[PDB]
């Protein structure tokens, strides 16, 4: 359940870092 | 060949063996048989293609990250570019298979509004994936089709389902993600997420035994996206 | 097409993108060019095929575990059986590709004894994988070829390398595993592991800067296998 | 490094459980 949350977090953060910058 | 029951069992084996291309092939056959899918079957199809396309999206992101660095030798930057294009081709073939299924078999024949919303959300998702890698003129097409699917699903769900329904909640999650990453509208993304979670909080009494866990989980994902985004 | 340098870079991208079938295809092309592989290239080939075949071995184990349970409906037990056979076919195609490379290009042209030992160990490994799924008469063939490759590598390495050399140590690891799981000889397996680790302990002075970490790691794996086995 | 050891352990243990029993 927390693993789902961590995967989600990583997948969104990726866009934040590589597509916004 | 194999019958529907055999294909479904094969799909379950494949899933356990983590052979998702096999799984997607089996669920594809089942779907093409033309009959409405049970909740079980529907979930199998969804999982199968989510993993198949997921692998490619992940590879694409890795290669792109790598593509961001000065590389004097034009054959290395260029090499990675051509490799990225290959991956994009695979990805587009998968997404186009899914969208074909959705338009020929699944959406039109969907009886329950829940099923309808599920399939339209799937359509939105896969047009969104196409959008992540789409090019100039094609990108406009892909983005529009994504938003259209999400919009129809959203209206239908606000009319027909309770705010705590996992399908409705997940729809809101993915649609807000669409606004943020695809339309680059952080404002509207946050507005949609916050409104969805708030309405779900207002009507916790609509929760039921079968899905309260999935409901609360998705509510959590909504709030998480919110925090990650507001900054 | 692409030149050797281009193929190697492509192999590195594929590895990072976790697309191991692609990686194996690139390293296969490089190998088929007919020239001796650098340590870098050699390691790339090894990793690529280890992952490709690894996925299939893992799927095969999952399906087999599942195949161990009473299933009245003959079509479910039978279904899983046919699926297992499919996986075994893929697996045999991969292993046979590798063994083809080893016999046509790599072993014969190996200059350094280290390279020779590495390739013969690879041959032993892939015949061992074939053995894990091989059938009646074919199994005898596969097992014999595995043991022959391991034996030649072992003699060459005891003569030409130091007991702490990672290639030699890993050879001992895999060969002992071969005895335990393939020939079902727990006694000789433990004897080989213990002797290898002990000789490595006796000559810690033979360690060098470039590989002392890999040496100590493999020594650890040897001792671990030992404990897991002695019971 | 310890992840290598854990993977190895699992892969050997599997044979011990499913092929010996």
């Amino acid at each position: 359940r927390d693993k789902i949350r961590l995967n989600n977090a990583i997948w969104r953060a990726w866009y934040i870092q590589y597509v916004q910058r | 060949t194999m019958d529907k029951s055999e294909l479904v069992q094969k799909a379950k084996l494949a899933e356990q063996a983590e052979r998702y291309d096999d799984m997607a092939a089996a669920m594809k056959a089942v779907t093409e048989q033309g009959h409405e899918l049970s909740n079980e079957e529907r979930n199998l199809l969804s999982v199968a293609y989510k993993n198949v396309v997921g692998a490619r999206r992940s590879s694409w992101r890795v290669i792109s990250s790598i593509e961001q660095k000065t590389e004097r030798n034009e054959k290395k930057q260029q090499m990675g570019k051509e490799y990225r294009e290959k991956i994009e081709a695979e990805l587009q073939d998968i997404c186009n298979d899914v969208l074909e299924l959705l338009d020929k078999y699944l959406i039109l024949n969907a009886t329950q509004a829940e099923s309808k919303v599920f399939y339209l959300k799937m359509k939105g998702d896969y047009f969104r994936y196409l959008s992540e890698v789409a090019s100039g003129e094609n990108k406009q097409t892909t983005v529009s089709n994504s938003q259209q699917a999400y919009q129809e699903a959203f209206e239908i769900s606000k009319k027909e389902m309770q705010p705590t329904h996992p399908i409705r909640l997940g729809l809101a999650l993915n649609f807000s993600v669409f606004y943020y990453e695809i339309l680059n509208s952080p404002e509207k993304a946050c507005s949609l997420a916050k409104t969805a979670f708030d309405e779900a909080i207002a009507e916790l009494d609509t929760l039921n035994e079968e899905s309260y866990k999935d409901s609360t989980l998705i509510m959590q994902l909504l709030r998480d996206n919110l925090t990650l985004w507001t900054s």
